[PDB]
Formats: structure tokens, C-alpha cells, sequence
């Protein structure tokens, strides 16, 4: 899954 | 509210022990009756307030994402109502944070403004994901890009916050606005003039930014 | 109550997929909304029941035992006002979860009325993590006595309810009743005589037994 | 930290 912050 | 009562110190005591008990959902309480004291927050503050709803609406995310899968693979009405009850808490949770933003935090120093606006895509980007929308979609839009006009003048290449939002910029391109070439571009650009400018990276920053670096690296090799 | 508009099905049917959502305290809800119908409970309503108030509870004692390490390391007051937060919360969750076993489950089956006398000691026995508590030590015994009675004469030594039932008992023994060589003495005869017996280890309770009997031996490994 | 079920 794509990462975020 | 619940919390008007109680000291401000306090409120930031018992947000840390929270944090540290892993009571996200009080944690973010406490923090919202810190901000409804009327004072601005701290750098400190900030990520407190920022982790709590992370983490609150981060659970509820992932919740509605199986149950989202769950209901397109049935192609009775049970997994609709309780899809649509998750839903609407998760919601709930988005408007809760973005008022506070609106009312109380968004006006001031870049780096508290850059945040803030960061947050208000990213709760607008949360209500995206569940909207069947253009409305919610423009208005996250709208954020991201005026936080990164503040954060391109004011903040160097490799500070977090302006990383960490153009992580989640990219992110909204890619899977919110069907725009995988513009998520792309960003994330490139970004890490590769962070790159170049590791010789100003801060002792108390380093850390944060070649993390948000490795997540930048990370999506290009997940969508390339 | 707030399920009461709901039907028995549904409300099974959306504990199940509040389970895969890991939303264990919509789990706990709907599962006490299907008790309140009056009718028993299957072997796997049973399951969904337990399971749901376990994952609840799991969470709040792992927070008390945060914020009381907190406060003892402490030897102002907000460290104690959160932690008797917390408990609170968490004796309220016992006391409902102890409300539903004494008002409409526990009355049958020796698979049944053993399952829900250990959920009696059971959360008795969390009470009295928090307890400062001679009472309600006595009733967690009492349950867990009565239970193991009923299992000695009814169950088989490999049934997971029997083996869950002495491995909790045991842990009773330990840490709460401060008799650490009885909770030796039953964890080891338990495995013991389950050791002797898995030639009747019955093809869909192997994985359940298995694994109680490690955490058996794995409670031995620590207490000698 | 000890086993329960
Ligand atoms: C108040 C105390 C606690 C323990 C809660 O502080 C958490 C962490 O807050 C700091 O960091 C921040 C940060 C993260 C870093 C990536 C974590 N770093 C590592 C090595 O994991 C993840 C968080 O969500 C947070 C707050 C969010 C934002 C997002 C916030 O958008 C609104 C943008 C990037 C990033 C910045 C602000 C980081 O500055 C400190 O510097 C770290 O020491 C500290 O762990
Ligand atoms: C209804 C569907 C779901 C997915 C929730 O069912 C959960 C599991 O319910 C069964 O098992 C039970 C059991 C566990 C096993 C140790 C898990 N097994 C493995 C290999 O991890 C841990 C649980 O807390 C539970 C319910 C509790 C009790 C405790 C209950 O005291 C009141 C006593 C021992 C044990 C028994 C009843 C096991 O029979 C099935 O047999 C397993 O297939 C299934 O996973
Ligand atoms: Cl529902
Ligand atoms: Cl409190
Ligand atoms: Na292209
Ligand atoms: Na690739
Ligand atoms: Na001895
Ligand atoms: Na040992």
C-alpha cells in the first residue's frame, strides 16, 4: 500500500 | 465541552499519556480541548494533535476499506449499514478536525501554517476516499497547493512538513484525482531536490526527513 | 436497548464483519444485542461473543498497566485522574460483559456453562487486576471452581474450554491469589494429563488444544 | 509476560 504521513 | 473545565497543562499532560497508552481517541480529546482554550499550539503541540486524529481516523479507515471490499465482492443489507456506520463515524471524525482547523488553528509562522493546511487536505482527501465529491476533492485540492505555495518559499527542501505534504500531495494525485503523471512528477522533484540539499539537514530533522524520503522513494517504486 | 430494532441474524451477521474489521467494540455491541434476544448462543455465537469483550477489555488493561507503571514510577494529579479513567471505563466493560453472564447465559450443555463460568472468572479476575478486592477474588474463584468441577466430570482433558479454563485458572493461582506452586501444580497436571489423551484429539479442535497446551508449557517455562 | 486464553 501507497505511503503517507 | 467535556474538557472546558480542565487546565490546558493538563489537557497536554494527559494527550502524552494517551499517547503513550496508545488511547488514541482520548488522546485526540484531550488535544481538541487544548486547542479550544484559545491559545495557539507549540511545534510540539501540533504533533500531538496531529497523531491523535491520525491515528483515530487511520483505524477507521482501514476498517471501512474491508468492509468497502467486502460489499462491491457481494456485488442482504448488512454489510451496506454497517459499511454506511463506519462511514459516517469516520466522517464525523474529518468534520470534528477540520473545524478546529477552520475555527480555531488556520490564520502566522510558515511552518505552523504549512501544517495546518497539510491536515485540512488530508481530512478533506479522508472524506474523498469515501465520497461517491467533487465539492470534497477541490477542497483538499485547494490546501495542498496553498500549503505548498507557503512551504516552496518559506521552508527548505528537506524540511518535513514540506516533505511529508508533498508525500501526501503526490498520494491525492495519484489515487484522488486520477492524475498519475502529476503524482509522479511531484514525488521525483521533491526527493530530488531534497537530495541536494542534505548539507543543511538539521540534527533534530534528519531523522524525520530521510523517512519521508524513503516513503517518497517508496510510492515511485510502487507506481513506475 | 440500541440493537433492539435489529434482528438476531444481522446482528450475528455484523459481529462477524466487525470481527474482520477488527472493530471489536462494535463486535461487543452487536454480540450483547443478540444475547438481549433471549435466546442461547451457538458454540461459534459463543466464540464471536468472547472474542469480541476479550479484544475490548485486552485494550483497556493494557493502557491501565501503562498509566499505572506511570504513577507508581511517580510514587500533580493527572496521571492518577487518567488511569482511574481508564479503570473505570475498563470495570464498566466488566461489569456488563458480568451482567450478560448472570442475567440470561448462565443457567445445560457442560460445553456451555463451563465456556461462560470461565468468562465469570474471567472478568472478575480483570477486576481484581485493578482491585485495591477480597470479594471480588472470591467470586472469580468461585467461578472458575465451579467450572473446573463441571469440566473434570464432562470434558475430555484435550478440550480447549477445559484446557483454557485450567491455563486462566492457573494464572488466577499466580498473580492474584499469590499461590505461585498452586498455579504450578495445575498448569503442570493439566498438560500432563492432555499429553495422555491426544489419541482422542478430535480432527477440528487440535489447533485450539495445540496451542492452549503451548501456552501451558510456555507459563511453566516462565514460572520455574 | 504470562499466557491467558
Ligand atoms: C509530540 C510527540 C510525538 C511523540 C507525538 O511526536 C511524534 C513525532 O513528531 C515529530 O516528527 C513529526 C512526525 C513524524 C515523523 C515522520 C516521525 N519520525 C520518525 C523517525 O519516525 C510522524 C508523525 O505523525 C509526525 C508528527 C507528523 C508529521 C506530518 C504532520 O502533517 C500535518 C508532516 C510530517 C511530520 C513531521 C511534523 C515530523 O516532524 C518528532 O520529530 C519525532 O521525533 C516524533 O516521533
Ligand atoms: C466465531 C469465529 C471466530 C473467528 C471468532 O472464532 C475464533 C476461534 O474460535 C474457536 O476457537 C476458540 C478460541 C480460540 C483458540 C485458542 C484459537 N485457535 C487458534 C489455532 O488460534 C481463541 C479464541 O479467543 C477462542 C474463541 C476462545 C476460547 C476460550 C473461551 O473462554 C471463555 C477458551 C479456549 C478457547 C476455545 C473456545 C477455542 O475453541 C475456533 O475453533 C477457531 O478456529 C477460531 O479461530
Ligand atoms: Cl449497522
Ligand atoms: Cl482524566
Ligand atoms: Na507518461
Ligand atoms: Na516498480
Ligand atoms: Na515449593
Ligand atoms: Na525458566
Amino acid at each position: 500500500r501507497r505511503k503517507s504521513v | 465541552g467535556a474538557m472546558g473545565s480542565m487546565e490546558r497543562a493538563s489537557l497536554i499532560q494527559k494527550a502524552k499519556l494517551a499517547e503513550q497508552a496508545e488511547r488514541y481517541e482520548d488522546m485526540a480529546a484531550f488535544m481538541k480541548g487544548a486547542v479550544e482554550k484559545g491559545e495557539e499550539l507549540s511545534c510540539e503541540e501540533r504533533n500531538l494533535l496531529s497523531v491523535a486524529y491520525k491515528n483515530v481516523v487511520g483505524g477507521q479507515r482501514a476498517a471501512w476499506r474491508v468492509l468497502s471490499s467486502i460489499e462491491q465482492k457481494s456485488n442482504g443489507p448488512e454489510v451496506r449499514e454497517y459499511r454506511e456506520k463506519v462511514e459516517t463515524e469516520l466522517q464525523g471524525v474529518c468534520d470534528t478536525v477540520l473545524g478546529l482547523l477552520d475555527s480555531h488553528l488556520i490564520k502566522g509562522d510558515a511552518e505552523s501554517r504549512v501544517f495546518y493546511l497539510k491536515m485540512k487536505g488530508d481530512y478533506y482527501r479522508y472524506l474523498a476516499e469515501v465520497a461517491t465529491k467533487k465539492r470534497i476533492i477541490d477542497s483538499a485540492r485547494s490546501a495542498y497547493q496553498e500549503a505548498m505555495d507557503i512551504s516552496k518559499k518559506e521552508m527548505p527542501p528537506t524540511n518535513p512538513i514540506r516533505l511529508g505534504l508533498a508525500l501526501n500531495f503526490s498520494v491525492f494525485h495519484y489515487e484522488i484525482a486520477n492524475s498519475p503523471e502529476e503524482a509522479i512528477s511531484l514525488a521525483k522533484t521533491t526527493f530530488d531536490e531534497a537530495m541536494a540539499d542534505l548539507h543543511t539537514l538539521s540534527e533534530d530533522s534528519y531523522k524525520d526527513s530521510t523517512l519521508i524520503m524513503q516513503l517518497l522513494r517508496d510510492n515511485l517504486t510502487l507506481w513506475t
